[PDB]
RNA sequence: CCAAGUCUCUU
RNA sequence: GAGACUUGG
């Protein structure tokens, strides 16, 4: 009984286990998972006050996504007496001088910020691992492959081993992808990437205590009668879209930067034309999947998007192309509304006729979804309904949101109960349909959800992870479930008592989705038992295995200053430096890569490059490296590219273009390098250039 | 008057200047952008029927002549512009220079008939 | 001025302006070394012809016959062009050219024009080195065609600029697009600023630098420059175009008033309230930024006043 | 190779009758240069016998390949030869030649890599592109008629 | 026709 | 490297699991990097490269 | 070659 | 505005 919620018994056990050893906590998501992070921060709060110069130390909170970092920092500030810092690219943190970093760590005892910001910060030697008492990583399951979590983790294998901090991982799911088979190996690679062993509650009393804040939502599968017959307007629309594609193939827009595959194997349709093709293909898929009314909403989405692009056009040719795309979109919308009105002869009551057309002019999936909603929240208090909907594609959220708006303001029983709302990830789409330049609305959708302004939320894999939301009564997974972790986190989002969980699946895929859901059941139970029964006195991986877990990649390089150039960051640093050479708003040009072919590979690399991939980087004309640096023969294109970038950045550092810290030389420092040598007479007047 | 003058008559002026040279015209049409496609549905009726007669007519010598006669019946002067294209057959672009901005292109062999079938799909 | 180049260069050795060097006594500052990797002097002319067809046309249009054509290609190589992997961009060459041309033109006007005051003389130096006049000269001789560049925006600006210049008959003028009162009549008198790309002047200047590096004869280079710029030399010796805004404020009867720039999207304009023959004409300038919009308005006003006074 | 086992015989037979081998063995025989594999559309894609491209631009086009890459049909459309040219001059007038070549250079202000401007016009220079399967199939067709 | 030999140029060459 | 006159070690054992134990002990007791080769990893099919 | 989400840097 | 990462197709 206290305003500062006391540590719960299992929280106490987790804290006093972690304080002695670094490890990973594995619990269903909630305020307890964050609170244990708070308490482990508290328990290591001895050396914050004294300055780093006096051997002081700080704390490092690792979040994945910027908004998650914001929310976690807010929670820490409201739950702790310390003062914390938030660090992303928005705060203009890149230019922060060492004095700013110093007095910052002086004011902020706890440093919170996204992965890559802190990764660059440590690699730039701004702060040292010895300067950090503890490191807390949330959603640590994301730490695999070349994820920045894993890079930061690898950094520990370079500095001295006696000043290494405490590493704590928070997560409600341990696996990332679909590799649910052979769980033990994956769990071991995760525990060995970090420097600890997973921990959880085992005692039945602990089980019951956990259940009070964590609930297992009741779930039922729901399936719709899959129909395939399609209406004539669909084939027509396909025909005009095809004609537009063939015309656009030869639009011959002004020269744009060469676009080629991620593997540098094939060329590409430029971003300008490619974007149009992607938008129309998505619209076609939306129409195919959800029917005609959904298509009517999606076509207005396209209209808004393309009008925005036109207003953002700069080329007469691109202006023309985008206007033409707008015109075709408008034609399609007119035809769709004609088809809608071609059936309104059935009845003139447009209110209920909207419902009826959405039953007729949309696919069975949609019909099932809508009537399930109708029977789910017939006459309930809007404050008492808080449910989520999960859909795959970005534009699906907008389309279904508009469809639900029309449905709500079409049915008497739901007109005054539901308040549909939506939200998607980065590259935010316009939430408005009338293309007006500016709107009064400012409240964000998530804030509406938290405050209760919005009760019905249509999200696509964004609100699933990390984002703190009140327990939701219902969670409708409209799209098929695809990933174990995604399934688990979606299930955990439905946290409240008696919360209902719903899956919408096509009849033909019914048994396959059954297969998947029960493979996931088995994986979850396996994780639970494997944690419960396993016992180990060491409770940390050994040095040999930790060292063996990482060397597979190319070894990092360091200078006498200790600055580390991670090979995974080589491309990022290359593009960073090359972004500064141009001196024109339009002369900006990025590096051009090239892959050597067998015969060229021969006459240069002899017989040493057979059965391996090699990539040559040929930087633009401006800068001085034009020797066509060559990557060492690597197994695959990805590693070959990483090697190419590593070698190129090493050469640049050897040529002094990197200011002994592996960042491009700014004009100020670039000139200071020459100051002493061409400005001797300055220093005698208490004056330096 | 403060908002009627200061923000306002300048809202019109700025958008006007955009349509003059900068923008590809703007939606100053009153209806909702959602309902903007219905612009030609609500187009001036009796002339609508006259254009229906013209389009359904089969006395027109060429699709070029058909397009011009129909489109003047619509009381609109379009501009035929050649868009630089890789096609051997030149690619032409057209404008409807009306508040309901509209632009089409195709190969010269197709452009006129494409106008015809467009307006068939739209004017209905 | 008094002691000429090969002597007063050592003045810097005296003043340590550029640090004295026994290897390079300042007297020898005409020994430019374009070292580094940016240049190669070994490629056969066949590759440049593959990049520069119709060489003879360009040679006779420029008025000087080149010997080592590689200098051309490296000079015409716009940095955005990727497929030239033998030479660098023109930036390092326009860097030296700009100075070379400023010096040569200044020397000519100094030697020949002793009746014109130093203040307008520096104003004229600024105007002649100004990228606007240099770009006009370049287009007048149709050199822009061969520039080897690979970006849409610069090409498009070049296209519209050459169109407008041709509409002006290759005459330097207030670079204004009179959108409305041949301009049509409308409610008010507004216009926009014809934007001058700088890559054009850059490439012309780098070409002259290539001429210098090839011939190593500066009298012949001055011959070329005089042939190219003779009309402007004859003209500006009769009228001195100072900065347009300063031209207005000094002009007795301009008295322009510039309103606050109101912002919509990326566009901003300024209402220029001025008077002409005791009647007030409301003209407006437009631009991406505030200063550009003000300059557009001022140029439009000078345009209007030029038609009114002539 | 009667001694060999069955599997290697099958593998070798697959290689022999595989498309690539047939393509190469017919290419070296110089038949593909005479294939009828493009729909006859005389108005657009065809070269009448007594009519040909200007010799000056022709020689430039064949001699200079890099220049050839980016040549676009509009450049040809820009070469609106006067009657004297097309009838008696053979090569185009120097002014037309110029304007066309600068137009071709300006084409570089469009896509060097992605857009193959030559495809729509290759028939003018006599180049054609054919899928491999067609080449192989012609080889079998010849064999079959001989049989 | 004939350029005036620029006095600076004629001086640095003679 | 071998081509440069380099040399390698060979910890040959009797049984696969005993080889596992010995390789693991070697790994924890030595800074060398060791490779484990038995028929289960498909040692037969590895190519010259 | 396509979908989702995330991050960095920058207008 | 540019790039990258993860996962999947």
């Amino acid at each position: 009984e206290d305003v500062e919620i006391k540590p719960r018994g299992y929280q106490l056990r987790l804290v006093d286990h972690l304080t002695k050893s670094n490890g990973i906590v594995y619990l269903p998501t909630g305020s307890g998972k964050t609170f244990v992070a708070i308490l482990v921060l508290k328990r290591f709060s001895q050396d914050f006050d004294k300055p780093i110069e006096s051997g002081g130390k700080r704390a490092l909170f690792m979040c994945n996504t910027v908004e998650l970092a914001r929310q976690q920092a807010m929670a820490v500030r409201r739950c702790t007496n310390f003062k914390v810092g938030f660090y992303v690219g928005e705060q203009g943190v890149d230019d922060w001088t060492r004095g700013m970093w110093s007095d910052e760590i002086k004011k902020n005892q706890v440093l919170v910020g996204t992965a890559q910001v802190f990764l660059d910060m440590v690699t730039q030697t701004y702060v040292a691992l010895s300067s950090l008492s503890v490191v807390i990583i949330d959603e640590c399951h994301h730490g695999t492959g070349h994820h920045p979590f894993r890079e930061f983790m690898r950094l520990f294998t370079i500095a001295n081993q006696t000043k290494l901090p405490r590493v704590v991982g928070l997560t409600g799911v341990l696996i990332k992808g679909n590799e649910i088979t052979n769980v033990a190996t994956k769990l071991k690679e995760l525990e060995i990437t970090y420097r600890g062993n997973i921990i959880t509650v085992s005692d039945t009393k602990e089980m019951e205590n956990v259940m009070l804040y964590a609930t297992k939502p009741t779930e039922v599968m729901v399936s719709f009668p899959h129909q395939e017959q399609v209406l004539t307007v669909t084939r027509l629309i396909s025909a005009e879209i095809e004609k537009f594609y063939v015309s656009l193939d030869l639009m011959n827009i002004g020269v744009q930067p060469i676009r080629r595959s991620k593997s540098l194997q094939c060329l590409r349709d430029p971003s300008k034309k490619s974007f149009v093709k992607q938008l129309f293909n998505d619209f076609l898929y939306q129409m195919k999947e959800y029917g005609i009314y959904a298509a009517s909403i999606a076509i207005i989405s396209l209209i808004v998007e393309f009008d925005i692009k036109r207003r953002q056009a700069e080329t007469l040719s691109v202006k023309l192309m985008h206007r033409t795309a707008l015109t075709l979109c408008e034609k399609i919308r007119h035809l769709l509304v004609q088809k809608l009105q071609d059936m309104t002869y059935d009845d003139d009551d447009d209110n209920v006729n909207t419902e009826e057309v959405i039953m007729n002019f949309s696919t069975p999936k949609v019909q099932r979804f809508l009537m399930s909603l109708k029977v789910s929240f017939a006459d309930k208090d809007p404050k008492d309904i808080c449910c989520l909907v999960f859909v795959e594609r970005r534009y699906t959220c907008k389309c279904i949101y508009g469809l639900l708006l029309n449905y709500i303001q079409s049915t008497p029983e739901l007109r005054n109960v539901l308040t549909p709302q939506f939200m998607v990830g980065r590259n935010n789409i316009s939430p408005d349909f009338e293309s007006v330049l500016e709107r009064k609305w400012q409240k964000s959708a998530i804030q509406q959800f938290r405050d209760g302004n919005a009760n019905l939320m249509i999200c696509s894999s964004v609100l699933e992870e990390g984002i703190d939301v009140q327990a939701c009564n219902h969670v409708f997974i409209l799209d098929p479930v695809k990933t174990f972790n995604m399934y688990v986190q979606s299930k955990g989002r439905a946290r409240t008592t008696e919360a209902k969980f719903v899956l919408f699946t096509a009849d033909k895929e019914r048994e396959k989705t059954i297969q998947q859901i029960y493979q996931y059941r088995k994986a979850h139970n396996d994780i639970a038992e494997y944690l419960k029964d396993r016992v180990l006195e060491k409770t940390e991986p050994e040095l040999y295995e930790i060292k063996g877990h990482f060397q597979d990649d190319i070894d990092p390089f360091t200078n006498e200053n200790g600055a580390v150039l991670l090979p995974n960051n080589a491309l990022a640093i290359l593009h960073r430096y090359c972004q500064t050479i141009p001196t024109d708003a339009f002369g900006f040009v990025i590096p051009w890569f090239h892959v050597l072919q067998e015969d060229e590979r021969d006459r240069i690399f002899g017989v040493s490059a057979k059965g391996k991939h090699v990539i040559s980087i040929n930087m633009p004309v401006n800068c001085m490296l034009r020797d066509t640096i060559y990557s060492d023969p690597m197994d695959n294109v990805k590693t070959a590219k990483i090697s190419a970038a590593f070698k190129a950045c090493k050469v640049l550092y050897s040529l002094g273009e990197l200011n002994e810290r592996f960042v491009p030389k700014t004009l100020k420092e670039r000139v200071a390098s020459i100051a002493d040598v061409h400005f001797e007479h300055w220093n005698k007047y208490g004056d330096s250039v | 008057e403060s908002m009627e003058e200061l923000e306002a008559l300048r809202r019109k002026k700025f958008t006007t200047y955009w349509e003059l040279k900068e923008a590809g015209s703007v939606d100053h049409t009153g209806m909702r952008l959602c309902d903007r496609h219905n612009y030609f549905k609500n187009f001036y009726p009796t002339l609508k029927k006259e254009a229906i007669e013209a389009i359904n007519s089969d006395e027109y010598e060429s699709s070029k002549d058909k397009a011009m006669d129909v489109m003047s019946s619509l009381k609109i002067t379009p501009k035929i512009s050649e868009v630089e294209s890789s096609s051997l057959v030149p690619l032409l672009s057209v404008e409807l220079n009306c508040a309901f901005d509209v632009v089409l292109m195709a190969k010269e062999t197709d452009i006129y008939d494409h106008i015809i079938d467009y307006f068939r799909t739209m004017l209905i | 001025k008094n002691y000429g180049l090969q002597h007063a260069f050592k003045m810097l050795e005296y003043f340590k302006i550029c640090r004295a060097d026994i290897d390079k006594p300042l007297t020898q500052l005409l020994n430019l070394e374009l070292g580094g990797k940016k240049m190669r002097a070994n490629v056969n002319t066949t590759e440049i012809d593959g990049f520069l067809i119709n060489h003879y046309y360009l040679e006779k249009n420029l008025g000087y016959t080149f010997k080592d054509r590689r200098y051309l290609l490296q000079a015409l190589t716009h940095p955005s062009y990727p497929t030239n992997r033998i030479t660098g961009s023109y930036q390092e060459l326009e860097f030296i050219g700009n100075a070379i041309l400023d010096f040569l033109i200044s020397a000519y006007i100094f030697e020949n024009n002793t009746k014109m005051n130093p203040g307008a003389l520096t104003d004229l130096r600024s105007a002649l080195v100004n990228n606007t006049t240099l770009a006009c000269i370049c287009v007048r001789h149709r050199l822009h065609f061969f520039i080897l560049a690979e970006n849409a925006k610069l090409s498009e600006i070049i296209s519209k600029f050459v169109n407008f210049q041709e509409s002006q008959g290759h005459r330097v003028t207030n670079y204004v697009r009179i959108l409305l009162e041949v301009p049509p009549k409308g409610e008010f008198n507004m216009s926009t600023n014809v934007d001058v790309p700088k890559a054009l002047g850059d490439v012309l200047e780098a070409l002259i630098a290539a001429v210098y590096l090839d011939c190593r004869d500066l009298q012949r280079t001055w011959e070329v420059i005089f042939n190219l710029f003779e009309p402007e030399l004859q003209e500006f010796t009769r009228k001195v175009p100072i900065n347009h805004i300063r031209q207005l404020v000094e002009h007795k009867h301009a008295k322009p008033v510039f309103s606050s720039p109101i912002v919509e999207g990326e566009t901003v304009m300024v209402s220029c309230q001025f008077t002409c023959m005791e009647k007030t004409i409301k003209v407006y300038g437009f631009g991406s930024n505030k200063d550009q919009a003000k300059l557009s308005a001022a140029k439009h006003a000078l345009q209007q006043l030029s038609k009114c006074d002539a | 190779y009667s001694d060999w086992n069955e599997g290697t015989l099958t593998e070798v037979k697959s290689k022999l009758v595989s498309n690539r081998n047939l393509l190469f063995c017919l290419i070296d025989a110089d038949i593909p240069k005479t294939l009828n594999t493009i729909q006859f559309t005389p108005r657009y894609t065809w070269l009448p016998p007594g009519i040909s491209l200007p010799h000056n631009v022709l020689a430039l086009w064949r001699e200079n390949p890099e220049f050839a890459k980016i040549i676009g049909p509009h450049n040809l459309r820009d070469l609106a030869l006067g009657d004297e040219e097309s009838l008696v001059k053979g090569n185009c007038s120097d002014i037309n030649y110029n304007r066309f070549v600068e137009g071709c250079r300006a084409n570089g202000q469009s896509f060097y890599a992605g857009a193959d401007f030559s495809s729509e016009v290759n028939f003018c220079v006599g180049l054609v592109t054919i899928p491999n399967k067609v080449i192989a199939d012609t080889l079998e067709a010849l064999l079959g008629v001989i049989v | 026709g004939k350029v005036k030999p620029l006095l600076i140029l004629q001086k640095t060459v003679s």
